[PDB]
């Protein structure tokens, strides 16, 4: 027979599933601050370059997560 | 809706009174960053940097009377709610930013703008600045979500591990008697162990916990002082 | 009243590879192997070169990438391109690897291994070995326990082949 | 459950209760009667600062057109979320 | 047929799920402090300066994780 | 038809759920005092300035770990 | 229609989830120790002060693991 | 209305998950003897202590695994 | 899947064994003897899991 | 899944090879063999998740 | 999702590649032979997962 | 989710790359042609994936 059945509470877990894309986002800036104080200590002269790039790639990152959040959020909505 | 209730320090604050009629020096301090912000000779600064150490050292002496004593079987924290511990964070954190603020110098948020005139300013640079500007309140939230947890973690902890000490103690020490006492003796020497190394662990978690508390905001402050060179 | 510094009347200089240029295939590596201001071997052309640093064993071949090794008392195997081995042994020095295919490992003492005596070695090992019991105080001791490393690794240097 | 009540005040000793609409008409008699004598004119900061702002609070009260319902503050059930009334 | 079903604990699995993206904001903290201890030890007169990069990569990691509490709130009490 | 259904026991779920970010913070910790041990021994005049770092880590990573074993005791309790 | 439904078994699976906490808490053990013989092999004197830092670093993650496992069997009899 | 089911399969599931934390434990043995080697290759006189530290490293990460297997086989037969 | 860790957990002993071997050839064979010490101490756990496998899969 | 953590393990071992051979070259000839005992391990534990793979897929 | 630990094996197995060519150019191409190896063995195992994906889709 | 054991190795491969290029800076060409052939296989894999994906999805 045909059967059709519509969930409201499916979309938390939906949530749940694309906030755990946040641990690599962490993960990933964790690393990058951790390779800079080491390449700081390698060639202080170049603390602000580093800090540039850094900075930049954790840019990046940021913008993953936010595309996580945005699936979170309409998901959540929605 | 009026609820009068009353601190669970009353007896502390009598011994407070017995113990303290007459003076006595103070050479051991939690926090003692506060009273040493400058490590370099003749920078001064013209910002009431000493300010926060009369706070700190009361909140200091608040939180342990409340914290380290309630290791104590049956001692209350009074003060453990969720918006309590916000109130009071927010009090202090934003008095301070606030104290920032009304010194009406703009350029002190120069810094704000993260990076340097080689990144593109509206796609990165002002994406960092609201970054920022989000993770100075986030910083806030984060320090009081801090201080609520671990003592909410730890006493629920160590709620639990006493209740089935009890239980086990109560309900099969007749096995001492018996011929399987090995096991219940090798299981009680753990649960000593393991009370033992919990009062241990809290007691220094207390502690450091409140290191923390105060090192966030003092934190808040040294990144907005600026220091001259004596000449 | 200028004077000359002493490295001007030193005509073979080192030669760096510019980082921005195009790389080169080389099959042989010029060794320059030196004890106490003499060179045993002179950009000779060998094939392979391996030396002991403290971290470990190295095996430099042609275009190893530049690197600085403090070398221990130790055997240093030199391979030429004919396949023949010569094998000295050294008490201690510095590794110089260039890119630019040149390896200049410089000793304070490099012997040939064909001139240490397996048997001297031994009994020489023996009596240092007492004086460490007998050794007075901590630093006796340790430098004791120098002359014991260098020759259990001399003895284990000839024992190995 | 029962490990989360161990986590409440351990020395309530009373409570009491109060409408809104009471306090706030005796608070409002109050100000009046402080605020009532001739050598206190309209024009002083003290006469300002008592009344202006609760004024103004109670205009943008007033001028409220909002196309949602907001329950009743004190309802005598707030915790039922699909029954305002 | 339609039917509609409203399951009315799930909110539990998604506020856990997102929780789980706290691991890896953990992981990348002590990614950050395992390279600065290992920095100072080999440039020891720059302590402070990397110590001031260290904390800039623990507010733009714990913020990230927020994110995530924040999620677990709205699903948790909603 | 409309349908509401409440289960009870889908709480533990979540709650085990919240626990898994204990995995990363455990994991966290033991990299920075793995850190401390080879920073240690690479720089031993500085062993009580690092160790005053690695415990500074070590909290601010602990921090994480309570968040989430809170939302755990918050579902496990309700 | 109002339906409450208590299901039995699941707090086997939450207990269970519990326990993939303790992955982390030994990973993370394994990383100290790991670190602790580089430590010692690279500066052979100090044998004592990295062994005791180890085992502070281990009590450290021993808790979490600890922390996690009380709600693994708090669960399993709920 | 009131009902009340117990699934008879759910004591499989949170054994497995059980068995999952193994992993953690069982690589953590590997990283330990993966720097033993080098430990000893590095300072070989010490081939003894560093021996018996990695053993202690062991038996501590295996202590995790069995807590964790201790949980795996009582959901199995209960 | 607790395997997974088991299987990776000997790739990183295989792993460090070439570099701690290369590094110093002489001394292999205790190396050798030390990384199936570790082999073996991953196998059990893997037969751990494995027995609760089997277990599971025939009940 | 298990085969996740054998695979990867693999490239660890493959992955020091390379460092090891390009260490000390002339020692390719004994870590080549050495690096095929570690290969000959871990596929060794997938083909146990790959038994279980099969006997649940046709049971 | 097996597939996760192949690819990035097969990266870990190439990223140590580079490191020891770049360390002894020299040998790239035994290195390269022995990185193929590698790879031709990760990716059979991403055969068996591919298999069995496809024989249970086509089931 | 594959595809997360495939980004990751891709940004192995790279971050080993500009190591590679650092310790040795005249070798680009050499590393460069190599990387890609690395993130040629491991693409391969994640397009695997996305077949699987699709097929799915599309059924
Ligand atoms: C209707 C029923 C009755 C109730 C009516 C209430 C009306 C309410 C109106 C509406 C209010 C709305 C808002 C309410 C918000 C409440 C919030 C709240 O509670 O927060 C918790 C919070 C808890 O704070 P905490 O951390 O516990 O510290 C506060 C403590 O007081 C401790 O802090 P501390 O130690 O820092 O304090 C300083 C302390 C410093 O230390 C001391 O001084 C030591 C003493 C401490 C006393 C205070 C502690 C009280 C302990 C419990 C009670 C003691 C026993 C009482 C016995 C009662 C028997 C029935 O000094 C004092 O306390 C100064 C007073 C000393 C009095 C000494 C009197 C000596 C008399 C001797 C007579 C001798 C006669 C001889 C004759 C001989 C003839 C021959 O409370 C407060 O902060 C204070 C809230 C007060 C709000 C205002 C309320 C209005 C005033 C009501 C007065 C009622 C008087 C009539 C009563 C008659 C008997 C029934
Ligand atoms: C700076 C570091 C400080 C470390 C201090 C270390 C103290 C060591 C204490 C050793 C054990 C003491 C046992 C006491 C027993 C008392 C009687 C009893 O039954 O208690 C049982 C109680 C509870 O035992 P229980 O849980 O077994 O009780 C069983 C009871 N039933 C079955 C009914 C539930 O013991 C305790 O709670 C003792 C815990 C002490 C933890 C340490 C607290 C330190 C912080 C407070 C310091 C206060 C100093 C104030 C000085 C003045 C300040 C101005």
């Amino acid at each position: 027979s045909t059967v059709a059945i519509s969930v409201q509470g499916l979309h938390y877990v939906g949530t749940g599933l694309a906030a755990i894309a946040l641990a690599g986002v962490g993960l990933g800036i964790g690393t990058i601050f951790g390779n800079l104080l080491v390449a700081c200590a390698r060639q202080p002269n170049l603390t602000k370059m580093l800090f540039n790039y850094a900075i930049l790639g954790f840019a990046l990152t940021e913008a993953i997560g936010l595309f996580a959040l945005m699936l979170a959020f309409l998901m959540l909505f929605s | 809706m009026f609820l009068f209730f009353f601190c669970d320090l009353f007896w502390l604050r009598l011994l407070l009174c017995m113990y303290y009629c007459v003076w006595s020096r103070l050479c051991f301090i939690v926090y003692f960053n506060c009273l040493m912000l400058i490590f370099d000779f003749l920078l001064f600064c013209l910002f009431d940097l000493y300010l926060f150490v009369g706070l700190c050292l009361f909140l200091l002496l608040w939180f342990m009377l409340f914290n380290l004593y309630s290791l104590i079987l049956y001692y209350c924290i009074t003060y453990l709610n969720l918006y309590l511990l916000f109130c009071i964070v927010f009090l202090l954190y934003i008095a301070f930013l606030f104290l920032f603020c009304f010194l009406c110098d703009f350029f002190l948020f120069n810094n704000l703008l993260v990076g340097d005139s080689f990144m593109d300013v509206f796609f990165i640079r002002f994406l960092l600045c609201f970054l920022e500007c989000f993770s100075l309140l986030c910083r806030c939230l984060s320090t009081f979500l801090r201080l609520f947890c671990n003592l909410l973690s730890s006493h629920f902890l160590l709620l639990m591990f006493f209740d089935f000490f009890y239980f086990i103690f109560v309900f099969f020490f007749y096995g001492v008697f018996c011929y399987w006492f090995i096991l219940f003796i090798f299981v009680f020497c753990f649960c000593l162990l393991f009370y033992v190394f919990l009062y241990l662990l809290d007691l220094f978690a207390a502690i450091l916990q409140l290191f923390i508390f105060c090192n966030m905001i003092l934190q808040l402050i040294m990144d907005f002082l600026l220091f001259l060179l004596f000449v | 009243h200028d004077l000359p510094e002493g490295f001007e009347f030193m005509e073979h200089k080192v030669v760096n590879k510019d980082i921005h240029a195009p790389h080169e295939n080389l099959e042989t590596l010029r060794l320059t192997l030196t004890r106490q201001d003499e060179f045993l071997l002179r950009e000779e052309p060998v094939k392979c070169v391996t030396v002991t640093g403290t971290n470990g064993e190295y095996g430099i071949y042609p275009g190893h990438a530049y690197k600085i090794v403090q070398l221990n008392p130790s055997p240093l195997t030199v391979e030429y391109t004919d396949g023949t081995t010569k094998k000295y042994f050294v008490s201690g020095g510095f590794a110089h690897i260039n890119n630019e295919g040149s390896c200049d490992v410089n000793t304070v003492e490099c012997t040939l291994l064909d001139d240490l005596d397996l048997a001297i070695a031994e009994k020489e090992l023996a009596a240092q070995q007492a004086a460490l019991g007998s050794a007075k105080d901590d630093k006796a001791k340790s430098v004791v326990e120098i002359r014991i490393s260098v020759i259990e690794a001399v003895i284990a240097a000839l024992k190995h082949h | 459950s029962n490990p989360a009540d161990h986590f409440r005040p351990n020395l309530k000793a009373l409570t009491l209760y109060a409408e809104r609409q009471h306090y706030v008409d005796r608070w409002l008699h109050v100000k009046e009667r402080w605020l009532a004598p001739w050598y206190l004119p309209w024009w002083s900061p003290l006469f300002q600062l008592g009344t202006w702002y609760s004024q103004r609070s109670r205009n943008l009260f007033l001028v409220e057109n909002h196309l949602s319902y907001r329950p009743y503050k004190f309802r005598r059930n707030d915790e039922d979320r699909n029954n305002p009334y």
